[PDB]
């Protein structure tokens, strides 16, 4: 007499990002 | 003047009276600033450089505990480039580093002792 209905999601993953950081070389 | 006078010795004495302590004074040598690229310890690095997130030796030294004493010993060694950073500690008693954020210098003792002269009068 019940049905179950079943459902969606919604997945976050995000991503870091790198500084180069330039040496003034003397 | 002369060496061995106790130039050094005056100014912990100095400090010895109002921290009743020894390490609130800050040296900083004169003997290690030979090259004239070896002043940004004082300063800190521009943005886009290795060391930025540090900052600067003298800078990061009073932005907490501000008012301490400095110490500048044997100031003849450095060449004159040293000189024009200092001449804007004194007559506005700001400093400026990497971040932009201005230190203020306004409640603290300068000392740079010499050692000009060793004879005459
Ligand atoms: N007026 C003084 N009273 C007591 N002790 C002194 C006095 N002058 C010198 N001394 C002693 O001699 C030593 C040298 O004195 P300082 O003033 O520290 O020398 P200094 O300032 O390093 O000299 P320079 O020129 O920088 S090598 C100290 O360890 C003191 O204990």
């Amino acid at each position: 007499a019940a049905a179950a209905a079943a459902a969606a999601a919604a997945a976050a993953a995000a991503a870091a990002a790198a500084a180069a950081a330039a040496a003034a070389a003397a | 003047g002369p060496t061995g006078v106790g130039k050094t010795e005056l100014a912990k004495a100095l400090a010895d009276f109002l921290f009743d302590d020894e390490r609130a004074m800050v040296r900083i040598d004169m003997s290690e600033y030979g090259e004239k690229h070896t002043v940004a310890r004082l300063i800190g690095a521009p943005p886009g450089y290795v060391g930025y997130e540090a900052g600067g030796q003298l800078t990061e030294a009073v932005r907490r505990r501000p008012y301490t004493v400095v110490l500048f010993d044997e100031i003849e060694k450095a060449h004159p480039d040293v000189f024009d950073v200092l001449l804007q500690v004194l007559d506005e008693g700001r400093l400026t580093d990497g971040h932009g954020r201005t230190v203020d210098f306004r409640n603290t003792i300068l000392i740079l002792t010499s050692n000009l002269g060793s004879g005459g009068s």
